[PDB]
């Protein structure tokens, strides 16, 4: 399921309606830690685990997944 | 709603060393043509070939160096597995 790696950041924060899920690669074996974002559109775009935005949308996501309203 | 086109994550395939390397030097990545940066360390693998990989089993895979988004081949081989 670790079968990719992240070899640049985007450079600009994606708004959170855009944003599906996310992964983390913590694996050592990658050029650098990573936050890989799906979108709404299944586009998958590699982001900076210390940029508050990123930080921010995961956790609005967890808490989507957590409290969902039927 | 567009995002750069060295933004993908990118195939690898991990060794015996601490670091896992490219599976080739290029792909397809938001509408462009995602190159990897020259001097990058990869193996000369095909995608495709790469999709079918059992994983965990090693495989003998050929070394190389990213130049103009090609893997070139460096004529040696070392242990690799798909899958960090």
């Amino acid at each position: 399921a670790a079968v990719t790696c992240c070899y640049n950041f985007t450079n600009r924060k994606i708004s959170v309606q855009r944003l599906a899920s996310y992964r983390r690669i913590t694996s050592s074996k990658c050029p650098k830690e990573a936050v890989i974002f799906k979108t709404i559109v299944a586009k998958e775009i590699c982001a900076d685990p210390k940029q508050k935005w990123v930080q921010d949308s995961m956790d609005h996501l967890d808490k989507q997944t957590q409290t969902p309203k039927t | 709603y567009d995002y750069g086109t060295d933004t993908c994550p990118f195939p690898v395939l991990a060794n015996k060393t601490n670091k896992a390397k490219a599976v080739g030097c290029h792909q397809k990545c938001n509408g462009g043509d995602q190159k990897l940066t020259d001097g990058t360390a990869c193996y000369v693998v095909e995608r495709k070939v790469w999709d079918r990989m059992t994983p965990m089993l090693w495989y003998e895979c050929p070394l190389g160096e990213c130049k103009n988004g090609v893997c070139e081949d460096l004529r040696k081989k070392e242990d690799c597995r798909k899958g960090n």
